């Protein structure tokens, strides 16, 4: 496919402790910008053969012309996958990141500013 | 990966046409001229020219 766009705050980015994966991030970064080195540079296009100039030429011949058809032709998947559970094992955690830890954390947040209040008594 | 294989075939048959070429060369030549001194005419051509020298000299 084309490009993912996620973009990375790097600064929260390794911080995470879902404590499997802290040590995971510190290196998965990295991992990343290996990955990320490496995509960014490969060329996008390799090029093709001028098929009619090897076709005269090339005089164990039809071989070009077969391959010309054939290249042409001559069709490609695409890299699997391992390891998506990143868009769940995301938003699940991200229900304990958010919601669950945030909730309970407003909680707490709120009882100190009533408490701040009172303090002002 | 392909080409490489295209590529050679060709380039067989141009090093292959070349020696032909020089095999030719050498047995062409090497058969094909042994004979012809019975020309005493390619010393009248060596007289031709030479008078053609001794003319065109000047």
């Amino acid at each position: 496919r084309k490009l993912a766009l996620k973009t990375i705050d790097w600064v929260a980015f390794g911080e995470i402790i879902p404590r499997n994966q802290k040590a995971v991030a510190n290196s998965l970064k990295s991992w990343n910008e290996t990955l990320t080195s490496r995509l960014a540079t490969l060329p996008e296009k390799p090029p093709a053969i001028d098929w009619a100039y090897y076709k005269a030429n090339v005089a164990k011949a039809g071989l070009v012309d077969d391959f010309e058809k054939k290249f042409n032709a001559l069709k490609v998947p695409i890299p699997e996958d391992k390891y998506t559970a990143q868009v769940d094992a995301e938003e699940k955690e991200d229900v304990k990141s958010c919601a669950e830890f945030l909730t309970q954390s407003k909680t707490r947040i709120q009882e100190y500013e009533k408490e701040l209040e009172k303090m002002r008594n | 990966e392909v080409k490489n294989r295209l590529d050679y075939h060709i380039s067989v048959q141009n090093m292959m046409r070349q020696k032909e070429q020089e095999h030719m060369i050498n047995w062409v030549e090497k058969r094909v001229v042994q004979s012809i001194s019975a020309q005493q005419e390619k010393e009248t051509i060596a007289k031709c020219i030479a008078d053609l020298k001794l003319l065109s000299k000047k």
